[PDB]
């Protein structure tokens, strides 16, 4: 016994490979900038398209996806931390520990005070003269 | 409505709904885990929780008839539901939670799978840790 | 290995047979299988036929509970 959802998806729940033995109704077009999965028909984003994780019932995705030279370094457009993370470069200092080994921050000035060209005031925030 | 949110202040309540990882008891809105089904310890308030079909071996002849798991429990043949699933009132059929459905369970982009979900941000955003 | 130094089976070749074996290295018809008469002098034929013990109970390999 099978929930319903699963008789068209694609791929046969059932060992006997009776699942989609007669549904078909692949009928619907994705939207564009995306992607559609062979067997099944659903639609998922294009990064999903070809990563490390298989995302469509059928792994139609990871199915035709090349090596990507998994050695290499993550984009210098991004910065890197102690956890062996990677996050865009805009993100190393804020208020959010974007990783959670907080190594983003951790060289960060920890300052928000203001310009003498203006007027300081107790929560976090400064205003003209 | 009624901005004091005292308009609904009858309205009805969904049940008691025991997390998949657990049963439920009869008459009481009480849980217990699994685990404490067939034994052989009291757990319910008035023994609700056990009957000597904890051995009439009702999951060989065909899985229950159910989709993931078998338990013989106190009411013979029980079905137990994954981590991110859930129990249709029917007894024994087990589906997946949408959890995109809940509003913002991730910012931009949900889509739902198989007892999981995975999210997507526009190409402006990314996603976070 | 009926004597503990081995001299039974020690000197003797065995003669080959195909249908069915048991854990011993001995031949048994298909049918011997499980009939529940012990055809195999180890029993192995008969031991993985059914399910031995109940739910309450565990299994164990040997044909044991
Ligand atoms: C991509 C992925 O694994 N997504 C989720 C995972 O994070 C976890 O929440 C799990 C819970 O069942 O479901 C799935
Ligand atoms: C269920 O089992 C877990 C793990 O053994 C335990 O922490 C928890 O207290 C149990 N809950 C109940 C209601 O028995
Ligand atoms: C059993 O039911 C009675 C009412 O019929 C209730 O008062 C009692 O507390 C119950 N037993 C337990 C252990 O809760
Ligand atoms: C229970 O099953 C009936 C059909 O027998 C269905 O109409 C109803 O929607 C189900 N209840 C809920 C809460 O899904
Ligand atoms: C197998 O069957 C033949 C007769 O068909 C019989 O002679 C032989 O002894 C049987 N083998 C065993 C191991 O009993
Ligand atoms: C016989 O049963 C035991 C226990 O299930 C198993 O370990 C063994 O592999 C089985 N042998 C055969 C030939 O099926
Ligand atoms: C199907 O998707 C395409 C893009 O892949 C277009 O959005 C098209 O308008 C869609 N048509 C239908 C009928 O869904
Ligand atoms: C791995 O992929 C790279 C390109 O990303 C090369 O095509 C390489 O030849 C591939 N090798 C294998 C074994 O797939
Ligand atoms: C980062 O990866 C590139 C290849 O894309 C080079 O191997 C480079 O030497 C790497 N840099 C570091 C510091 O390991
Ligand atoms: C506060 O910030 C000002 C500029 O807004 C300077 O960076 C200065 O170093 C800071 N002063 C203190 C007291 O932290
Ligand atoms: C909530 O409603 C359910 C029926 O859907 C039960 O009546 C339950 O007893 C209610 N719980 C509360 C606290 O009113
Ligand atoms: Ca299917
Ligand atoms: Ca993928
Ligand atoms: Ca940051
Ligand atoms: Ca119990
Ligand atoms: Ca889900
Ligand atoms: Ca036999």
């Amino acid at each position: 016994c099978v929930p319903s959802i699963f008789r068209c998806d694609g791929v046969d729940d059932c060992h006997d490979n009776s699942d989609e033995h007669q549904c078909g109704a692949l009928n619907n077009t994705c939207s564009s900038s995306a992607f559609t999965c062979v067997h099944g028909g659903q639609c998922i984003p294009g990064q999903w398209r070809c990563d490390k994780q298989n995302d469509c019932l059928d792994g139609s995705d990871e199915q035709n996806c090349p090596t990507r030279s998994p050695s290499s370094t993550c984009p210098p457009t991004s910065f890197t931390c102690d956890n062996h993370m990677c996050i865009p470069k805009e993100w190393v200092c804020d208020t959010d520990n974007d990783c959670s080994d907080g190594s983003d921050e951790k060289n960060c000035q920890a300052s928000g005070t203001c310009h003498p060209t203006q007027f300081r005031c107790p929560d976090h925030r400064c205003i003209s003269p | 409505d009624c901005r004091d949110m005292s308009d609904e202040k009858d309205c009805p309540t969904q049940p008691f709904h025991c997390p998949s990882s657990q049963w439920q008891c009869p008459g009481y809105s009480i849980c217990v885990n699994l685990s404490a089904l067939c034994d052989g310890v009291f757990d319910c308030p008035n023994g609700t929780d056990e009957s000597p079909l904890c051995n009439q071996d009702s999951c060989l002849h065909f899985n229950g008839g159910c989709t993931h798991r078998c338990i013989q429990g106190p009411f013979g043949a029980t079905c137990v539901c994954p981590i991110g699933y859930q129990l249709a009132n029917d007894t024994k059929t087990c589906e997946d939670v949408n959890e995109c459905d809940i509003p913002g369970f991730c910012s931009q982009h949900c889509v739902n799978m198989r007892g999981s979900f995975r999210c997507a941000c526009d190409p402006e955003y990314t996603l976070e840790s | 290995s009926d004597c503990p130094d081995g001299s039974d089976e020690r000197n003797c070749y065995y003669p080959t047979c195909d249908q069915l074996t048991c854990a011993n290295g001995a031949c048994y018809n298909t049918s011997q299988k499980c009939d529940h008469k012990v055809d195999c002098r180890d029993s192995s034929d008969e031991a993985n036929c059914t399910t031995l013990c109940s739910q309450k109970e565990f299994q164990c390999g040997s044909g044991e509970c």
